[PDB]
RNA sequence: CGAAGGCCGGGGGCUAGAAGGCGAUCAGACACCACCGUAUUCCCGGCCGUAAACGGUGCCGCCCCGCGGCCGGCGCGCGUCCCGCCGGCCGCCCAGGGAAACCGGGAGGCUCCGGGCUCUGGGGGGAGUAUGGCCGCAAGGCUGAAACUUGAAGGCAUUG
RNA sequence: UCCAUUGCGACAACGAGCGAGACCCCGGCCGCGGGCCGCGGGACGGCCCGCAGCGGGAGGACGGCGGGGCGAUAGC
């Protein structure tokens, strides 16, 4: 076992301790600094019905409204359904979103 | 002053937004937007230094030019039909200085290279074998294994041209070829890519 | 799922590089143009013949859309009758610190 | 000159080039030395056949760039540049 | 005979080329055994196997075995060499090593342990190499010290030349390949320390460079 | 002075939840999964003194190729910007170093070895054990052997 | 991308070789010769549309020919 990565797999710069989130899949404690972030912007009704409900609408000039979630998710949950890959050594050092 | 004229139709006395410390010294002023302006005086000192350099080798078929850059391709073919240097125009193959099985292999005496982030592996193959090189260098340019910079924009190609164009005049005027304080039959236009 | 091996590419090439003006587009007159020990090719083989054949057949259409060598030198060295040079804040400063301005 | 014999005769075999610019010695396989020629006019704006100046530069000083600057220096040194 | 693929190789075939020392002066590759072979003719050079190794790499049907060969060359007089080969068969290993050792001679400076009376006796001054986790020190010794090493590193310094010194080995010395890398690259700074004796200015003349 | 768990005496008590109970699964399941739940989790006054208490990197001082990002203070310039200076937190990296991974604001300036000070180690086990001492309400903590046994244990890296 | 380390194209690699394929045997359709056997022609991703090659049509005896033979380096 030597060190993988640089960052020790998180994000922690002069501090001593972070704050604690819940896994959304399987409720685990992770620190915050650690945890799989994502936002997400999404319709409330799926877009396979999204004109039926705009066309039996009386209101003159509605909008469908939004969601507006941050999903957070541990290492192994982010691994299992595939939010993160595992990287080969190379690519590891990509920030590329 | 002539010269200077072209240099200014052509631009080539605009930099890239970023300055190196080697090249600190061929700077004048920094337009507002940040784009860099070298001292062309410094540009032509330098033009002339690299024409004394030139004209020591007594065959010069074992000077090489090198430049992968396709705005330059056309003006680098030029250079040679006036001066007969030896011209590697597209990818540089690894092993063309070390590798003697090679069927492009060469010795050469002097490497001319148009930019030194483009066409790296010319100058780093060369310092394994001995020879000295001279860049075409912008004001971002990287000075390793180079031993005379000719501070210059390299991107555009007017640009390009007229500092081939200027190279080769000046050899055929040392050596003397084609006659001094004259202007020269040749067009730079010969030497810009269409 | 008839891919031509190198074999038969390396052979078309030499082909068509050599003898271009004998090659129409159409495949029948090239069948006859890879049997000729005069446009010297050792084929020994019949169908070895016919599949270079058809990828020479290939080659010529691809070249519609040597002659395309004389054009292109023959285009490289023409001068135009002007000469492509016939505002500034900070160059300015620059040569009035040089020379007249 | 050299190492010499206890009488006065120089007992080493070869003497390597110095660098003009950082006086170190060049050393054999030093293969990122390079040894330059400058022309040196002299007459009327044409070149004097035979007659050159010439400096060598070892690779510690090429692996950073520095020779850029010092050449220049140098040759502002022999008349060849200003 | 051959003919040479090079233009120092085409350079040594006529009489261009006097010595190796004007090789080394403007130090320039060599890329054929026998421009090394034109200067030393026939047994000048003496040529001794170090070790023979065998190598295993691991494989879907079982160990694949090659040999590493390591050889030594010298004159005994100024010339030390080092070279090493691969290969499937012994004799193939031994043979790119003898041409990997041709191609790889350096010169040694030598030196006087303090009288000066007669040749160069001793290393000129101390010397030290790495290699690996290997580290040596050559130390200058009097007359009729002899050489003070380990067996290995005393025929590296017996083909060089060198009559009298002193060595002192640390690291994994036992790893045969690195301790004489350790040696060879010691023998190899020779010419590279400034002494007092060389700090006088010189002028270059082109005239005499062998133009790369 | 010192995370969390833990202890003594008071208070409080939503949530989650060691222990315990119960439904499944399974050859078995005293576990993982479901459900219910005591101490605990929170406040006050004390005790205990340990964590992968980590950058696995002691403290003070000097020199050190460069290219960037962010934070605080200040100064010059044009017409918010722009260029500097000091202090902090980060990324990349020439040389140099190293068994290498890697470090590079040092893990550089070191077999070409010496700026100052404090602590710790000397093959693997036995063993952080026995014994004695000090501290603690307890749980512990700190200090800490020998007989005897063994030819390797271990680091970083390559191919399968 | 292909049945395929079959190929395009890119590259601190450049240039070769083996295995693959090509090759051999058989059988479909047509000619010259002999008296069915024995000598050749024939098919090639060749034509036409749609986007190195994947699709859809057509003619033709056969449409991407079909069934076999051979069979790398290293080994148990
Ligand atoms: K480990
Ligand atoms: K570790
Ligand atoms: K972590
Ligand atoms: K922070
Ligand atoms: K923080
Ligand atoms: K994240
Ligand atoms: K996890
Ligand atoms: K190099
Ligand atoms: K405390
Ligand atoms: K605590
Ligand atoms: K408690
Ligand atoms: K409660
Ligand atoms: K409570
Ligand atoms: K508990
Ligand atoms: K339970
Ligand atoms: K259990
Ligand atoms: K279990
Ligand atoms: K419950
Ligand atoms: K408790
Ligand atoms: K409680
Ligand atoms: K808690
Ligand atoms: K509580
Ligand atoms: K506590
Ligand atoms: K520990
Ligand atoms: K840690
Ligand atoms: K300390
Ligand atoms: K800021
Ligand atoms: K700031
Ligand atoms: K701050
Ligand atoms: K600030
Ligand atoms: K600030
Ligand atoms: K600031
Ligand atoms: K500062
Ligand atoms: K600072
Ligand atoms: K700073
Ligand atoms: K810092
Ligand atoms: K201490
Ligand atoms: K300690
Ligand atoms: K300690
Ligand atoms: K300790
Ligand atoms: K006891
Ligand atoms: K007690
Ligand atoms: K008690
Ligand atoms: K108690
Ligand atoms: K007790
Ligand atoms: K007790
Ligand atoms: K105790
Ligand atoms: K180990
Ligand atoms: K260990
Ligand atoms: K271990
Ligand atoms: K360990
Ligand atoms: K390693
Ligand atoms: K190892
Ligand atoms: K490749
Ligand atoms: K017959
Ligand atoms: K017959
Ligand atoms: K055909
Ligand atoms: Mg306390
Ligand atoms: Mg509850
Ligand atoms: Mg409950
Ligand atoms: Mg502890
Ligand atoms: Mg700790
Ligand atoms: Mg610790
Ligand atoms: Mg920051
Ligand atoms: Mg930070
Ligand atoms: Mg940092
Ligand atoms: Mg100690
Ligand atoms: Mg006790
Ligand atoms: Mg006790
Ligand atoms: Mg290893």
């Amino acid at each position: 076992m030597p060190v993988k990565r640089r960052n020790n797999g998180r994000s922690k710069y002069n501090c001593g301790h972070t704050n604690i989130v819940r896994c959304q899949n399987c409720h685990r404690c992770v620190p915050k600094d650690k945890v799989i972030k994502r936002f997400t912007i999404r319709n409330i009704v799926d877009n396979t019905i999204a004109d039926d409900v705009l066309n039996a609408c009386v209101i003159q000039g509605f909008a469908i409204p939004k969601l507006y979630n941050k999903v957070q998710y541990c290492v192994s949950c982010s691994i299992h359904n595939h939010i993160v890959r595992v990287r080969s050594r190379e690519d590891r050092k990509i920030r590329t979103p | 002053e002539a010269d200077v004229k072209k240099m200014l139709v052509a631009t080539t006395h605009l930099g890239v937004r970023n300055i190196d410390r080697r090249m600190q010294f061929y700077i004048f002023d920094r337009q507002k937007d940040g784009t860099f302006v070298f001292n062309l005086q410094k540009v032509w000192a330098k033009i002339v230094f690299a024409a004394r350099i030139l004209v020591t080798i007594d065959d010069p078929a074992e000077i090489a030019v090198v430049a992968n850059r396709p705005d330059a391709q056309r003006a680098i073919l030029k250079f040679c039909k006036y001066t007969h240097a030896t011209a590697f125009p597209g990818r540089f193959i690894p092993g063309n200085f070390t590798n003697r099985m090679n069927p492009n292999y060469c010795e050469p005496r002097l490497l001319l290279v148009n930019d030194p982030v483009v066409d790296r592996q010319a100058i780093l193959e060369a310092s394994y074998v001995n020879i000295p090189t001279i860049s075409l260098c912008n004001s971002d340019a990287n000075l390793k294994f180079i031993d005379v910079a000719i501070p210059c924009n390299n991107k555009t190609p007017m640009s390009i041209g007229l500092i081939y164009w200027l190279l080769a005049r000046e050899v055929l005027r040392l050596k003397g070829s084609i006659s001094r304080t004259e202007e020269w039959d040749v067009k730079p236009d010969l030497f810009v890519a269409l | 799922g008839k891919v031509r091996t190198k074999t038969i590419k390396r052979a078309a090439r030499k082909i068509v590089e050599n003898n271009y003006e004998s090659l129409k587009p159409k495949d029948f007159q090239n069948n006859k143009a890879i049997c000729s020990k005069r446009n010297v090719a050792i084929i020994p083989s019949k169908r070895l013949r016919n599949k270079v054949a058809g990828y020479v057949t290939t080659l010529m259409n691809r070249v519609v859309k040597r002659l395309q060598e004389e054009e292109r030198e023959r285009r490289d060295n023409y001068a135009p009758k002007k000469s492509e040079f016939d505002v500034s804040g900070a160059t300015q400063q620059m040569i009035d610190s040089i020379g007249f301005k | 000159i050299g190492m010499k014999n206890s009488s006065g005769v120089v007992v080493d075999a070869y003497i390597p080039r110095k660098c003009s610019a950082t006086n170190r010695l060049i050393g054999p396989k030093d293969h990122a030395a390079v040894q330059l020629s400058v022309a040196r006019v002299n007459d009327k704006g044409k070149m004097i056949e035979n007659n050159y100046v010439t400096f060598a530069f070892c690779g510690a000083i090429r692996s950073r760039g520095g020779v850029d600057s010092a050449f220049m220096l140098l040759a502002q040194e022999h008349g060849l540049m200003e | 005979e051959w003919h040479p693929s090079t233009k120092l190789g085409r350079l040594v075939k006529a009489g261009k080329i006097e010595s190796l020392y004007d090789i080394f002066k403007y130090s320039l590759p060599i890329k054929e055994t026998e421009i090394i072979d034109y200067f030393f003719p026939k047994s000048e050079l003496a040529e001794e196997v170090c070790n023979i190794m065998s190598v295993q790499k691991q494989t879907t049907a079982g160990q694949r075995t090659r040999f590493r060969a390591h050889v030594i060359v010298g004159n005994r007089d100024g010339f030390i060499g080092y070279g090493a080969g691969v290969s499937k068969e012994v004799a193939n290993a031994i043979k790119k090593a003898a041409k990997n050792a041709r191609l790889n001679i350096v010169p040694v400076r030598r030196g006087f342990w303090g009288g000066k009376l007669g040749d160069p006796h001793t290393v000129s001054s101390k010397l030290s190499g790495k290699c690996g986790s290997v580290r040596v020190r050559l130390i200058p010794a009097p007359r009729g010290a002899g050489i003070v090493a380990s067996p290995t590193v005393a025929k590296v310094l017996e083909f060089a030349g060198v009559s009298d010194v002193f060595t002192r080995q640390s690291g994994h010395s036992r790893t045969l390949m690195n301790s004489v890398g350790a040696v060879y690259n010691a023998l190899k700074s020779s010419y590279s320390i400034l002494t007092p004796d060389l700090w006088k200015k010189e002028q270059l003349d082109h005239v005499q460079d062998i133009r790369t």
